[PDB]
């Protein structure tokens, strides 16, 4: 299903424990090593649930895989510890899962950007892709991101990553377009309840999706505190965030702000019905 | 000295001008109980506010009594009603629900 | 269906016209505001007017209490009913502090129509005002709160 | 008004200055190198404070110190937690010997500083059996000050903004009224505890008598952070409010001098706009309140 | 000549008013009881002045002149 691949250090599980099992940067340091593969069994949208191939890192584990459970295991998420003594190790075993591979979507994280100092951060990511996208050649085009626990494009990386394999794109674009129509936003964007990636924009910050999935992991992250769950939230009348479906929550923003409160949420929970 | 007489009891005067603005702030709020049985909204009519502004008629039948005729009565109620409903009519600017 | 914002905001803003009468020298002051609130709890879905947006959202939530309270009761005066298009409906003419208010049931939906005007306002004409108006919401009859 | 910051050198002055007031992320207070020299951070909120770092190397009483003393509010002295703090106690008292004798009214703070690491029980048993130590020190010294005000901070928590609210709650002379004031806000009102903040540095100025379980403060500070990071994303009065499954409401409003009312609305089965309506119009009063104080 | 106008409807209050009619609205009381002939219409001076009524379609017109 999702194959979550790379040498021992590099966070695999990490990432696994913070997005889906909803762990914060700081806790997962307590995470211990992965022994074989840790399967995890989570839906997303209701309609697919993901089975989460969390490999083992150590190379005993790692040249096993590619021997007496090759045929067994063959989307590939392969992640890669920037410090690495052994770096051109880490690209060949990267050539080692892809040889399999064509016995059968592949995403490359940079893992532990958070290291490496601000200003060589730009060329350290550029030099190290210009290798992978030639070496996964033998696919034509790669693509893959800079990822840090302490930092919010983490969740820009699996939101692209997830997005890759949601069929709903042409159904929910055209639900969600239909949504800004109606409600005179600047722009709505759908997240999903849970996970809170990003699933859909409807139309001058870039950073925006991943920030927000950060922030709003933060507060709901933040509300077992009080003993309940995030519902809604309502900023300014500017900004509203609300519940929606059972597997969606819609960050609006609105062009006015005095646009009535009874009215938004009265137009929020008609719309709450579709999708 | 006498500086710290005034400036003690003024201290003190201020401090109770605090106490004043706090009790007043106090004073003002409203609860949800007050909201439920307030007595604020009541029924009304024209007839009950003039006669809170604070036998009477007798009857003609006499023809000679009317100083404008039925018919011009008629006419000033005709009149007035209809520029009333008139300008009573209101348009929507476009089709109140959307659909989707 | 789902509510357009603005063309609420316009018809409401519409029923804040006053009268120029002159069939006699009668003349009013305009409509104060207007609102379309929720029956349910009071809660403003749209206004307009000739901080406050708060004053009256508590107005609302005020006279919805008393129109629920008379609504549902046992037993008869300050209440017109009124048929349009066979859909029927209660008109209320209440006083609240030194204003005129009057509001509607807009009929078989979770939504009140209130006006609210001046003193020198007349209750009966607003009765009217807001009967002529409450004909031309025909596109929200039975809006159930969604 | 102003507040002396002091301790036994690198143990933690120029660490919670930076965090508290520039909500440093506290790793980056672990590269902080050495001020030698009296450096003073200032804070502005409802009282206009100054406090101000003195770099400490025992007490050493100066020419200038007199006056210095005698100028101060308050006192905050940070005993390092994982160090010989026994000569931290017998400096301290050396130095409260110098406040009191000078200036006789000066209110003593004592942090107790990192202690996020160890248990709550090394936590307990230091706390209980530190207390002692700094009282022998200065049962030896004349008569006893009541300053008696441990607070148990760890930079890398709410610790230290929940001890420096209530430090610089200490100070503020409108206090008494504000709480009351504040209380009774939240009595007519459905609402369980309101603090008010500086959302800039996250410390309190003042809220209710119902006790502030810590968990509720982290709950407020989390909340600010929250509406202030979205709303910076998006330009192109300031409030917020959130309600959660049970039916529970956070709310926020920006008030005078970069303050901010923060607090938890208890539904009891009523409409949520019934409950902001009531709120709003209370906390307008509320702020027609402390804008009648200034 | 006409001194004033009120005209009401069966309710008690009132539609509109002009001259002593804004004025004397107390009227409307005794007024609304007077009997009517069955045209709907009827002349009565109780205060110095004369009202004529008129009542179609549940709404009184009553003017006012002098005695
Ligand atoms: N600074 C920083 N540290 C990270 C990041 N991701 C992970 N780490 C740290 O590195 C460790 C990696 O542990 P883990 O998630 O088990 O890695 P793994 O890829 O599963 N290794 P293995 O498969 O051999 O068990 C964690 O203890 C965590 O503290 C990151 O983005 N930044
Ligand atoms: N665990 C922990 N470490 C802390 C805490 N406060 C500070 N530290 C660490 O301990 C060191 C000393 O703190 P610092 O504020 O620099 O000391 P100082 O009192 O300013 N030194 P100086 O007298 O020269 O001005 C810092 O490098 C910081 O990382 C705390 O609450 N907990
Ligand atoms: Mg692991
Ligand atoms: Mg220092």
């Amino acid at each position: 299903k999702l194959l979550l691949m790379g040498r021992s250090g590099s966070g695999k599980s990490s990432m696994r424990s913070i997005i889906f099992s909803n762990y914060s940067a700081f806790d997962t340091r307590r995470l211990g090593a992965t022994i074989d593969v840790e399967h995890s069994h989570l839906r997303f949208l209701g309609n697919m649930t993901l089975n989460l191939w969390d490999c083992g890192g150590q190379d005993v584990f790692m040249e096993n895989y590619f021997t007496k459970q090759k045929d067994h295991i063959f989307v590939l998420i392969h992640v890669f510890d920037v410090e690495s003594t052994e770096v051109l190790k880490d690209i060949e075993i990267f050539a080692k899962a892809l040889k399999q591979l064509r016995k059968y979507k592949i995403f490359v994280l940079l893992h532990k950007m958070d290291l490496v100092q601000l200003d060589k951060r730009e060329e350290l990511f550029q030099i190290m892709m210009k290798n992978l996208s030639e070496t996964s050649s033998e696919f034509p085009n790669l693509i893959g991101f800079p990822t840090s626990i302490w930092d919010e494009s983490l969740y820009k990386a699996w939101s692209q990553i997830v997005c890759s394999l949601i069929p709903n794109m042409s159904n929910h674009q055209s639900n969600l377009k239909k949504f800004k129509e109606i409600m005179n936003a600047l722009e709505i964007i759908l997240f999903e309840r849970t996970t809170f990636l990003v699933i859909c924009s409807s139309n001058l910050d870039p950073k925006r999706f991943e920030k927000i999935s950060n922030i709003m992991k933060n507060f709901k992250q933040s509300c077992t505190k009080l003993k309940s769950g995030f519902k809604t939230l309502i900023l300014n009348n500017n900004i509203y965030v609300s519940e929606l479906s059972s597997n969606m929550v819609c960050f609006i923003v609105l062009k006015d702000m005095n646009i009535p409160q009874e009215l938004v949420l009265e137009n929020i929970k008609k719309a709450k019905e579709f999708f | 000295r006498l500086k710290e007489h005034e400036h003690e009891q003024k201290l003190l005067a201020r401090e109770q001008e605090l106490r004043d603005i706090v009790a007043n702030t106090n004073d003002k709020l409203i609860d949800i109980s007050m909201i439920n049985n307030s007595g604020i909204v009541i029924q009304g009519t024209d007839l009950q506010e003039a006669l809170d502004k604070r036998n009477t008629f007798t009857l003609l039948t006499s023809p000679d009594s009317a100083k404008i005729s039925k018919e011009q009565l008629k006419k000033l109620h005709s009149n007035i009603l209809n520029e009333i409903f008139s300008q009573s009519q209101v348009n929507k600017p476009g089709p109140l629900t959307v659909p989707f | 269906v789902m509510l357009h914002s603005k063309n609420v905001k316009g018809f409401l803003e519409n029923t804040l016209k006053p009268y120029d009468l002159h069939s006699v020298d009668f003349k009013t002051s305009s409509l104060q505001s207007s609102m379309i609130i929720t029956a349910t709890n009071g809660g403003i879905l749209s206004y307009a007017t000739s901080n406050s947006v708060n004053n009256l959202k508590m107005m609302s939530l005020l006279i919805k209490d008393k129109w629920s309270e008379d609504e549902n009761d046992t037993e008869s005066n300050s209440c017109y009913p009124v048929e349009i298009d066979s859909f029927k409906t209660k008109i209320y003419t209440y006083e609240m502090e030194d204003l005129h208010t009057c509001v509607a049931q807009i009929p078989n939906s979770d939504l009140l129509l209130l006006f609210i005007a001046e003193g020198s306002f007349p209750y009966g004409l607003l009765v009217i005002k807001i009967e002529r108006a409450m004909r031309e919401l025909t596109d929200l009859f039975g809006y159930k709160l969604g | 008004a102003m507040v002396l910051l002091m301790g036994v050198r690198r143990c933690g002055k120029s660490s919670i200055c930076k965090v508290v007031f520039h909500n440093m992320q506290p790793l980056d207070t672990l590269y902080l190198e050495s001020t030698s020299n009296p450096s003073l951070e200032h804070f502005s909120t409802l009282i206009d404070l100054a406090v101000m770092e003195l770099p400490g190397q025992y007490f050493e009483p100066s020419y200038d110190s007199e006056r210095l003393f005698k100028s101060v509010g308050a006192l905050v002295y940070v005993i390092d937690s994982q160090d010989e703090y026994i000569n931290a106690i017998t400096n301290l008292a050396m130095i409260i010997e110098y406040a009191y004798k000078v200036n006789p009214s000066i209110n003593i703070e004592v942090l107790i500083h990192k202690v996020d690491g160890l248990s709550e029980d090394f936590k307990v048993d230091a706390q209980r059996d530190i207390m002692q130590r700094t009282g022998e020190e200065l049962l030896e010294l004349g008569l006893d000050g009541v300053q008696v005000s441990f607070y148990l901070t760890s930079i890398f928590d709410h610790s230290i903004y929940e001890a420096f609210s209530r430090i610089v709650q200490k100070l503020i002379p409108e206090l008494s009224f504000l709480e009351n004031m504040l209380d009774n806000l939240i009595q007519h009102s459905k609402i369980e505890k309101a603090f008010l903040f500086d959302v800039n540095s996250k410390i309190y100025v003042s809220t209710d008598s119902n006790p502030v379980d810590i968990q509720m403060y982290e709950v407020c500070s989390e909340f600010i952070d929250v509406t202030i990071d979205l709303f910076d994303l998006y330009k192109a009065e300031l409030q917020n409010v959130s309600q959660l499954a049970n039916g529970v409401i956070i709310y926020l409003r920006q008030m005078i001098r970069g303050l901010a009312l923060v607090a938890i609305i208890r539904p009891n089965g009523t409409d949520m706009e019934s409950c902001l309506t009531v709120a709003d119009y209370n906390i307008d009063i509320f702020k027609k309140g402390l804008e009648d104080i200034w | 000549d006409i001194k004033g106008t009120i005209a009401f409807d069966t309710h008690g209050n009132v539609i509109e008013s002009t001259g002593v009619g804004s004025q004397r609205i107390e009227d409307i009381g005794d007024l609304s009881k007077v009997t009517l002939d069955a045209e709907g219409f009827a002349q009565v001076q109780g205060d110095s002045l004369l009202v004529h009524l008129y009542k179609r379609n549940d709404i009184t017109l009553a003017v006012y002149t002098s005695a």
